[PDB]
């Protein structure tokens, strides 16, 4: 394995970012990349055993350390916005030979101006209109999750109680609807008389990630506990 | 005598498709499902019927799903012995409900409609009916062709996917990643007046759903391809 | 598995290349990506399934097929300079989702002017100077292949028949040491009396790949059907 | 009375190590592997002994291997109860003739010299001996630190990784990515007027093969504590 931790934060700018990463595969070289949206998997430094850490494409502002076999941990000293990204780490064989690299879950940071701009999701289901279109349906279901930010949510559909994956069409990627505010929409697509069961159930539960235990909320405001929420409704008669 | 002629922003227009024009391609250059003699033989959802019809093109299935608009549709062709033809796909063709979205199964295809009865639907002495279709490049017709066929009665599909492929060819009706032709509605028109058209170009948005749009084809619309009028339609940026 | 085809291509501007890529996993999709020195991993495109294709982030100038569920090939219709990189395709789990790929060996391919210029490379042996420094040997024996184009080559050492992977120290990549040229060096270090033993053999060998039998070469001067090189040196007494 | 002091430019200087000098560091800065009373248990190649030395520090390793300069050292502590002292590595640490580069195995480390004898070694009443280092910082005597140590006749190279850690945390002597020094020689001179230094910068490159520096204490190089001066010089590339 290859585990990650956290795998998820929200930082704030000129704070010190520690992510680990633990291979249990007894690897020689351990890597840490950061995966940007519109740019690629780039490489920020790497080791080929314990006690060394080489610089790799893009080593700036970050330091690393390989003080165990195992372990292999990216620092980020002075976090700042431009570290805004998802950070996988890779064990496993040599420097650009993916075919033996073995990579790690991912971890979201994003590095924000100050923590009260995280806001849980507001979450709706809603059903489209054939009549708007030449073609068919345009799916059966509509959630909604917006208003949110950070984007650490992942989205997820549950027909009568179970977790389904058929049908389902969520969107690739959280959209930023203004420069604090995200959306995001999957669409469950079912059969019209499954839809036209009263007894037929619908879930659409978001993950929100926030201020995780060892953030400090600044005192004037609630701090967001919000983790799992959700909106539901059942089938309409046929 | 049915359907109202498309108003011009009714039709799609490409270059408010941002996506791979390529996998509307896929569907019409020489790709089908072709059957001839053939019985259902499962059923996943009612309105579909699942049939044993191997890949004869690129061993790649061995069955095929054909999704009709009711259940009184599939219940009709049950046991009856047909041909089937049609253009059919693989992104979200799902046999059980124990899959995911992607299709992660292979040895299986999905489609819609294309089912016509075998009895006596063919011609007397193994002839072809030829269908012309005329082709309107910006208001002026341009070209026309035929289509041969071994059915009396055919599905507007069957005509529509030959008609589109032979374009493919001709007039690049389709690129890899464009199509010359801004706009393209393929009309049906019957011996009683009745009038159906299709439109050719992807819904305008990044995607193409595939499954989503081979459903124009979700009734099984059927006709006599002896007397039946086929006109396509389109239309360029500029002229 | 995910294999790759060709592994090694060297191609001219304005011709039309072919990289497949077969996967016995019977993932759903397929990756068309490619590693380039200074950037990073890129996606060029991608498919959910047979008969599908979705731009990834970089699809200018490639078309790819997804004719078969094993089968993803990335086209390169009007190869240019611009396209010299390395090809990695990979299959498995979703985009972005690199915890779940399975990555291909790699495909080196690299689109020159013309032909004429691919020139297989001289390799020497040598014995550094301790004297040069205040530090200890700067290693035992030095392997230099130079003046070869394009970089299609893989050093390895022997020593009495058998390949060595303890104390060797090849150059991370070959160096452009001109337009047309390109130089590697691996440094093999040995026990003294070892590198003292008359009886001890020791094998430079370079791999070099070229012009492939479906490369037909302009009449006017010899092809290079070179393929494999050495330099040889025994032990020097003690 | 040996070694000449070294010309300003036969030494190295960090601006011309172009890589993460962090790697320099972790060989100084708390790091070391200690034993007391310990008997060689095995041999690789003629002149290295392997012992059973764990990793009190962070359960790293439970063996640790020292090479020295020749054989003739090898064989000499082969059978003899001693002391172990030295800052040791991992990347190139091969016990195996199947050991590929870059150390695969765990459990193990390396080194160079850092033996001396345990018999009488100790002082009478167990006591510390305490060696003065003077540093000088562009030729002028800044700092001046002593540093402890239970042995009359100890390495130079116990003394410079202790010499060394101090500055670490002091002088900032390597930071993670650079160093505030442009250069730094440990001068060792003994009581016999012989004097042999070390230089603490990186070889200008880079890259730092940690394996290849540690060399410098091959030959293990015993001092008497004692009696023996440690100057410990550096240089700003300013002032």
């Amino acid at each position: 394995a290859v585990t990650q931790s956290p795998r998820n934060k929200v930082a704030v700018t000129g704070g010190k970012v520690t992510l680990s990463c633990q291979q249990t595969n007894n690897h020689n070289n351990m890597y840490w990349y950061r995966q940007d949206t519109g740019h690629g998997l780039r490489l920020i430094h790497y080791s080929y055993g314990a006690g060394s850490t080489e610089k790799g494409d893009i080593p700036d502002g970050y330091k690393a350390s390989r003080p165990s076999q195992e372990q292999f941990s990216l620092i980020l000293e002075l976090a700042t916005p431009s570290q805004t990204s998802v950070y996988f780490c890779a064990s496993g064989g040599g420097r650009g030979s993916y075919a033996e690299q073995f990579f790690g879950p991912g971890t979201r940071l994003t590095v924000l101006e100050d923590l009260r701009q995280v806001t849980p999701p507001k979450v709706s289901l809603f059903e489209p209109s054939k009549a708007e279109i030449a073609n068919k349906q345009k799916a059966t279901l509509v959630c909604l999750a917006r208003g949110f930010f950070p984007d650490h949510v992942e989205l997820s559909w549950w027909v009568n109680g179970k977790e389904v994956h058929s049908g389902v069409s969520t969107d690739p990627q959280a959209y930023k609807e203004s420069n604090y505010s995200y959306c995001l929409s999957s669409r469950l697509r079912v059969s019209a008389t499954f839809w036209h069961n009263p007894r037929n159930h619908f879930r659409c539960q978001v993950q929100f990630h926030g201020l995780s235990e060892e953030d400090k909320w600044p005192e004037g405001s609630p701090k967001p506990v919000t983790q799992n929420i959700s909106a539901e409704a059942w089938g309409r008669a046929d | 005598e049915s359907q109202p002629d498309p108003m011009p922003d009714d039709l799609h227009k490409s270059s408010e498709f941002t996506g791979t024009m390529g996998n509307m391609k896929y569907l019409y250059d020489d790709h089908y499902v072709s059957a001839t003699k053939v019985k259902s033989v499962d059923k996943f959802l009612a309105h579909d019927l699942i049939y044993n019809i191997n890949d004869k093109k690129l061993n790649n299935y061995d069955k095929v799903k054909t999704e009709l608009l009711n259940e009184d549709l599939a219940n009709k062709y049950k046991d009856e012995v047909v041909d089937v033809y049609g253009s059919n796909y693989y992104v979200n063709c799902y046999f059980s409900s124990k899959d995911n979205v992607g299709k992660v199964t292979s040895g299986k295809t999905c489609m819609y409609g294309g089912i016509t009865k075998h009895e006596g639907n063919h011609f007397d002495n193994g002839n072809l009916q030829n269908v012309l279709i005329r082709v309107y490049e910006n208001k002026r017709n341009t070209i026309s062709f035929e289509v041969q066929t071994d059915k009396k009665s055919v599905t507007a599909q069957e005509l529509d996917i030959k008609a589109r492929n032979f374009l493919i060819n001709k007039k690049n009706l389709y690129e890899f990643n464009s199509s010359p032709y801004e706009t393209g509605y393929i009309k049906f028109i019957e011996s009683n007046g009745n009038t159906f058209w299709y439109d050719m170009m992807p819904a305008p948005g990044d995607k193409f759903d595939q499954s989503k749009y081979l459903m124009i084809y979700k009734d099984n619309k059927m006709v006599d391809s002896k007397s039946v009028k086929i006109e396509v339609h389109l239309t360029t940026k500029n002229g």
